[PDB]
RNA sequence: AUUGUAUAACUAGUGGGCACAUGAUUGUAAGAAUGAUGUGCAAAAAGGGAUGAACCUUAUGAAACAUUAAAUAUUCUAAA
RNA sequence: UGUAUUAUUGUAUAAAAUGGAAGAAGAUUACUACUUUUAUGAGAUGUUUCUAAUAUUUAGGUAGCUGUGCAAUUUGUUUGUAUUGAAGUAUAUAUGUGAGUAUAUAUAGAAGAAACAAAUGAGCCGAUCUUG
């Protein structure tokens, strides 16, 4: 008899509060989708929160 | 109503001393059980002033050390470590 | 000096009287801790004794406060002759309460009976 | 398992308790995990470690005692005990063996000496 | 509380008795000692002549005054044995030795006086019986001590000469 | 334990009844069971003892071994005192040797105590490495000792030495007597 | 009285951290600096020597910059810079600055009296 | 038994070591020279071995109270 | 009662360079051998208060790597002080874990402080360091 523990992954916890850019409009974007992230149940939703406070590098683009 | 004592020394290692408990030899106690009954006893001892008045202060006994009826008390302000050898008194009002 | 302890009061304190010069009695509060007892007692009624706090003074730890002497009170002569009736009973009761207490050399302290 | 304490004999004494000691040990000094975290082991946190299936810690106790399948969930959600140094200090050393005249080894039923002193 | 003892020092170990005299000291008390040539030391008196023999060896090389005296009589040879058991360098050490005062014999002041004896340091009660000792003041002669003949003949004198009720319970009541 | 400093009535050894037998398997169930009597001073002591015991008559490992049951022996003394033989053997430094003593004593655990005394002098070992062989009762004239046949004399007087003070105090006055 | 004052009385300490040698020359000067050297018998912490700062001695939040008073001082440098702290009168208190001069520093005791303002800087 | 595991990018110091326990080679022998396994000092506090880099108990912020280990209980020196 | 061995144990064999080392005084019941109790005694281990990225879990550290902060000179913008007395210097008091800061009294006589950003010739006990 086992029980099996949830695993929360890696690419939906938050690490960083703070954006390293020093832009006043990506910090109000930042704070109110952590604000919904932690009320919210949806996965993708929790995804969105940790890719605004990555770097340059982690995000490129996209053709 | 006051029983004398004796100062004897403050409570030792060999070469390291605890300063805030200090060591009384109680007048005809020779033993553990004679010693356990004398717990929770006011003692004060007599110490000098700038202005040559008397001054005091009051402790209270913790517990006893030893197989000889030497007992450890707690004072305000701990003993000046020149008074060794003094002569302390204990009361007879029990403090809880 | 040897008391007399009548009643408890509620401020944790007692109710005590002492014999004086002569004939005479008083009244005083102090704390219960400030006691020591003996065996010997005589049989005094509870309901016989009244009480009222303002009538009687108290005594601190300290030597050097002035205490005031109250008028005697009413209750304390007719209570007087209840007390002072009980020390002429048993013999040699008056010199055992003028002699003062002392404790004695060559002996432990919490070996007799008292 | 025997085979594992014979060869760290050197740090550890080990015995067989009885039922009235057993019961001592865990209402005095019980810590629970959920959530990988410390918790006070009321009876509210052992639903959450159990999922539903106990719900007093009389239940433990008795799943300890008579070997079940049960046996290695309950074990392993205590951390290990605290307990002080023994009411008395140890009768000769402590390096040496039990049978040489100390207290390292196997003591078989007379454990239930040491741990009362130390509990 | 504290007290004035004089002791008799006869019949007494030399090295046992200063033991416990050391301690009764550091709690502030004052002593005297009488008769220090009477007290016993263990063994043949053939050792006890070996061990003195190497004490009297020890002298400084260079200037032999500012070296280790060696004292005769036995008053000042029993104070250096207390010494030994103080700390006597520091100020703790220096106050306990202002009370210590040991004599030759009995002299003229303490004739009078009581002495005690302590039981955990005489001859038939410390060690087993039947064995060999001597005495201090019968070693010292040895050595060069001007005077034990004397001193046995006063103290011996001294210690040979040695060897209406109803009314007033009913009245006062 | 009131008059004298340590138990000499009741010595920390005492005796033990033990059995055992092999673990039971496929080619052999039900083996052979044994008994003994050792001294020790706990049935774990004494079980380590016995097992040591069967290495040596026989090839049975301790490992495989399964105790079976061990009960103390208690003996209601009435107070005479009797006499005592005692066999055993004893490891020294160069080798092993079998001696022979006679005591006086009340009882056989009381009589084994008396021996281990003799031995701190004489032969100068730890406890634990006498073997005791066997205790038995003396009758009369079996006695080999003169100093057993010396006591066993009735009608014995004689007189003690007085050497001991009778305060525990620390200084009394001149011309008490200590008697 | 202030309940915070004896609350306050019982975090304090008289360790005054002291470099070392600094009173065997006068070429070193008794501020802190600590020693990096190999046979430093300081640096160790060998018993019988100087203490060294550590974060264990950090008193906690409420009780950090309090005056004796049982207030936390500003400072000013108008009559009129009294306005921010008129709600905050029983937990600040005020002060003038060293570079006011006498002239100005009669009319900033009378505006501090009608609002409550308890000032410690006065003569 | 372990809530993580796995993968990349960039960059510093070091390359004169010594001691204890177990077992060896050369040498008459060495606080001598040279290898093998484990742990230390270097870079590690307090208590005990009178004193000592490596011996014996023993994991680490500022303090107070009780229980022990190593070692001790005539006196210096706390404790029959 | 004595001759043979075995076990335990004592003495002789045993000699050096300034006055000596069981740590010392001294001990024959303070030496040696074997057991049980009592007590003293460590950042050890328990109980309570507080500080460090709801720590009932973690916290030593040479060479070395990274983060948060204090001191000095000059530049743009905003706010304010001063001949009823600015900068400097000398003694005290409070406050900060610490680099440090703030105020009070005496002396002297003309200019100096704080916040958001910038540029560096940007913090000494030592070098048989340089000048007085
Ligand atoms: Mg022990
Ligand atoms: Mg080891
Ligand atoms: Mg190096
Ligand atoms: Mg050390
Ligand atoms: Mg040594
Ligand atoms: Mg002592
Ligand atoms: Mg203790
Ligand atoms: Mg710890
Ligand atoms: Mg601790
Ligand atoms: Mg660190
Ligand atoms: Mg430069
Ligand atoms: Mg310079
Ligand atoms: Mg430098
Ligand atoms: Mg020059």
């Amino acid at each position: 008899i086992t029980f099996a523990k949830k695993i929360i992954p890696k690419s939906t916890v938050i690490k960083r509060k703070t954006v390293k850019s020093p832009n006043p409009l990506l910090q109000s974007l930042a704070d109110f989708y952590i604000k919904v992230a932690k009320n919210c149940s949806n996965d993708d939703i929790k995804r969105i929160a940790k890719r605004l406070t990555m770097s340059n590098k982690d995000r490129p683009v996209v053709r | 109503m006051f029983i004398p004592g004796i100062f004897v020394s403050h409570r030792r290692a060999l070469r390291r001393i605890r300063h805030t408990q200090a060591l009384i030899k109680i007048n005809n106690v020779v033993n553990k059980e004679q010693a356990k009954n004398y717990i929770g006893h006011v003692v004060v001892s007599k110490r000098l002033n700038d202005d040559k008045t008397p001054r005091d202060v009051e402790g209270v006994v913790i517990g006893v050390h030893g197989n000889k009826g030497l007992v450890r008390v707690k004072f305000e302000r701990n003993m000046p470590a020149k008074s060794v050898t003094n002569v302390v008194e204990v009361r007879l009002v029990k403090k809880e | 000096k040897r008391v007399f302890y009548l009643k408890g009061l509620d401020k944790n304190l007692v109710l005590c009287a002492v014999l004086k010069d002569g004939n005479n009695v008083s009244f005083f509060k102090i704390d219960e801790s400030y006691l020591l007892a003996t065996s010997t007692k005589i049989n005094i009624n509870v309901n016989e004794i009244h009480i009222s706090e303002d009538e009687v003074p108290l005594i601190t730890k300290d030597k050097s406060i002035e205490i005031m002497d109250i008028e005697n009170s009413e209750k304390m002569t007719k209570i007087e002759k209840s007390i002072m009736d009980e020390v002429r009973k048993v013999d040699y009761l008056k010199t055992y309460l003028n002699t003062p207490f002392e404790i004695d050399s060559s002996v432990e302290f919490y070996s007799q009976k008292y | 398992m025997k085979r594992m304490l014979q060869l760290a004999k050197d740090y550890i004494s080990y015995g067989s308790i009885s039922y009235e000691l057993l019961r001592k040990l865990v209402y005095k000094h019980g810590v629970i995990k959920v959530n990988d975290k410390h918790r006070k082991l009321n009876n509210e946190n052992i639903e959450d470690a159990f999922r539903g299936e106990l719900k007093c810690i009389e239940e433990i106790i008795h799943n300890i005692y008579f070997g079940t399948e049960y046996f290695k969930v309950c074990a392993n959600t205590l951390i290990p005990f605290r307990l002080k140094s023994p009411q008395g200090g140890f009768k000769g050393k402590k390096s040496k063996g039990f049978t040489e005249g100390g207290n390292l080894g196997n003591h078989y039923d007379l454990i239930g000496e040491l741990v009362e002193r130390m509990l | 509380m504290h007290k004035h003892i004089v002791v008799d020092a006869s019949n007494h170990v030399a090295g046992k008795l200063a033991s416990k005299i050391a301690k009764f000291l550091l709690e502030g008390h004052k002593v005297t000692v009488l008769c220090t040539e009477r007290s016993i030391l263990t063994g043949p008196l053939d050792r006890s002549i070996l061990k003195f023999k190497s004490f009297m060896n020890k002298r400084c090389r260079v200037n032999p005054r500012k070296g280790p005296f060696h004292h005769v009589l036995p008053s000042m040879r029993f104070k250096r044995i207390i010494r030994g058991m103080i700390p006597y360098k520091f100020h703790k050490g220096k106050e306990a030795l202002k009370n210590l005062e040991c004599h030759e014999g009995i002299p003229s002041e303490f004739i009078n006086s009581e002495r005690v004896m302590f039981p955990e340091c005489l001859l038939k009660y410390c060690n087993k019986p039947g064995k060999k000792y001597c005495l201090l003041g019968e070693l010292l002669v040895k050595f060069g001590w001007k005077h034990s003949k004397i001193v046995k003949e006063l103290t011996d004198s001294i210690l040979e000469k040695e060897k209406e009720l109803e009314k007033r319970l009913l009245s006062l009541k | 334990m009131d008059f004298a400093k340590r138990n000499y009535t009741v010595p920390p050894f005492k005796e033990y009844k033990l059995s055992a037998c092999l673990t039971p398997t496929s080619k052999n169930p039900q083996p052979q069971i044994y008994e003994s009597t050792i001294y020790a001073q706990n049935h774990v002591f004494a079980r380590s003892k016995f097992f040591k015991l069967l290495n040596d008559k026989y090839k049975l490992k301790p490992s495989k071994l399964v105790l079976l049951g061990a009960e103390e022996i208690k003996e209601q003394v009435t107070g005479e005192v009797k006499n005592y033989g005692i066999s055993f053997v004893f490891r020294c430094k160069k080798g092993l040797q079998n001696s022979y003593r006679e005591f006086r004593a009340i009882s056989r655990v009381s009589a084994l105590d008396f021996l281990f005394r003799e031995a701190a002098i004489r032969i100068r070992c730890k406890r634990n490495d006498i073997f005791v062989i066997d205790i038995k009762e003396l009758e009369d004239e079996e006695i080999k000792t003169g100093k057993v046949a010396e006591f066993n004399q009735p009608d014995l007087k004689f007189p003690v030495f007085g050497k001991y003070a009778n305060t525990r105090d620390l200084y009394v006055p001149v011309n008490t007597n200590l008697s | 009285p202030n309940p915070l004052i004896a609350i306050k009385e019982e975090f304090r300490k008289k360790i005054k951290f002291v470099r070392h040698h600094s009173d065997r020359y006068n070429r070193v000067k008794p501020s802190w600096r600590k020693p990096r050297g190999i046979d430093s018998n300081v640096r160790k912490g060998l018993h019988g020597q100087r203490k060294m700062p550590k974060i264990g001695y950090k008193k906690p939040d409420v009780v950090r910059y309090l005056l004796p008073n049982g207030l936390r001082k500003f400072i000013i440098h108008n009559a009129d810079d009294l306005e921010p702290l008129i709600c905050l009168n029983r937990t600040y208190c005020a002060e003038i600055a060293h570079s006011v001069g006498a002239k100005k520093r009669i009319a900033i005791v009378n505006r501090a009296k009608e609002l409550g303002i308890h000032v410690t800087n006065e003569k």
